[PDB]
């Protein structure tokens, strides 16, 4: 129960949410025993886990006449969320917005299902420095590490290819055309050249929204061989 | 002055069905009246356009919207995807109805039927009213089938008469 949702939240990607002039980037898990949901502004994390008696609670609050079963209307919460945060810029009238409380984030999601009103919200509280890390700080540095591994084996095949090009010239046949021609590659100097002018493009962190676009399937393989 | 009656299975006794008439004066969002009868017994209720735009605001929806719903349910307009679940409780004398949705129950309406003492009067008159209703739709297809057939006729002639006048 917990920890199926724990390792389903785990085993999630982030997702970018667009709300009210604002961003966030959102990882939802939804089950027939409860939720998880973890939101980011890439300044504070609100971690929420609710169960069944929780849910329906919730949902007898808000939606006054909305009777359903909590099983039935956690299945579609996540029918109705799933299908924005899998791919953005959906046809769906799932609004978002948030209100910052002192501690606490109330993500309130107003929809319509069949032409009828459907009310939801989230009450985040500030994530445990353990969740915050085991779900950004060290996914994060693997990343890096696997990424640094194939700079790494692409600077070795870069290396094998101006070899065989050495080769090649050393045999005395020029090319058909001049304009192919590729200076020999080094790892010092393209490093350099890079950090000088591509680099303050390349880090713009931003929003999340490249984060999320990216190397989302990276973080997703990272999290999963940490999971084992 | 419009008036719209409708069958409906109550699932209290899913064994026979209920008619219930909705009467308006000019549009439903100015108010209506709502009389169910199972044959034996009415209750009649009437709603008005305060108790329609308080219930649009209790369910926050636009008044529109609410009121196109409440006609797709009641007036017998449900289209193929949808189904409402009717209910009246006849010690509280308290009728209300809900959409069915997927194992979602949504309350769409409730009103408090008073029941009359005079039944009969309004059967008769349901009955009278729905026999006017079929014999002046009777006359009116009657008049129609009348007019199509002497078209026709005219048709027919005028298309001979063209034949004839190209060939020459």
């Amino acid at each position: 129960v917990m920890e199926e949702l724990e390792q389903g939240l785990l085993m999630q990607p982030w997702a970018w949410l667009q709300l009210a002039e604002n961003s966030l980037l959102a990882k939802v898990f939804i089950t027939k025993q409860g939720y998880a949901l973890l939101v980011s502004d890439l300044q504070q994390v609100w971690h929420e886990q609710v169960d069944t008696s929780v849910v329906s609670q919730r949902a007898k609050e808000l939606n006054k006449r909305l009777t359903a079963p909590p099983a039935a209307f956690l299945c579609h919460l996540d029918n109705l969320l799933r299908p924005l945060l899998k791919d953005a810029a959906h046809p769906s009238e799932a609004t978002f917005s948030c209100d910052c409380v002192a501690d606490a984030l109330i993500l309130r999601v107003r929809s319509e299902l069949s032409g009828l009103p459907f009310y939801w919200n989230f009450h985040c509280m500030l994530a445990s420095p353990s969740l915050v890390s085991q779900h950004l700080i060290r996914p994060l540095m693997g990343m890096s590490l696997a990424l640094q591994c194939q700079v790494r084996e692409l600077a070795t095949l870069l290396h094998m290819k101006d070899l065989e090009i050495q080769d090649y010239q050393e045999s005395g046949a020029t090319l058909i055309r001049d304009r192919l021609k590729t200076e020999p590659f080094e790892e010092n100097s393209f490093l350099e050249q890079f950090m000088i002018e591509k680099l303050p493009e390349a880090c713009s962190i931003g929003d999340g929204k490249p984060f999320v676009m990216n190397l989302q399937d990276l973080y997703m393989a990272v999290t999963t061989q940490e999971v084992q | 002055m419009e008036r719209k009656i409708s069958r409906i299975h109550l699932v209290s006794e899913p064994s026979i069905t209920h008619f219930l008439q909705v009467s308006w004066e000019k549009t439903l969002e100015s108010g209506f009246v709502i009389t169910l009868t199972d044959g034996h017994s009415a209750w009649t209720g009437t709603v008005s356009e305060s108790e329609i735009s308080q219930e649009a605001d209790d369910m926050a929806m636009e008044k529109g919207k609410y009121v196109g719903e409440l006609r797709k349910a009641l007036l017998s307009g449900a289209g193929p995807a949808d189904v409402y679940t009717f209910n009246f409780s006849k010690e509280s004398c308290y009728f209300f109805f809900e959409k069915n949705l997927k194992d979602v129950s949504f309350r769409l309406g409730s009103f408090n039927l008073e029941k009359v003492e005079n039944p009969a009067e309004v059967i008769r008159e349901l009955i009278c009213y729905c026999l006017d209703t079929i014999a002046e739709n009777q006359a009116k297809n009657e008049h129609l089938q009348k007019e199509n057939e002497r078209l026709l006729r005219d048709w027919n002639d005028v298309q001979g008469r063209f034949e004839k006048c190209v060939s020459a």
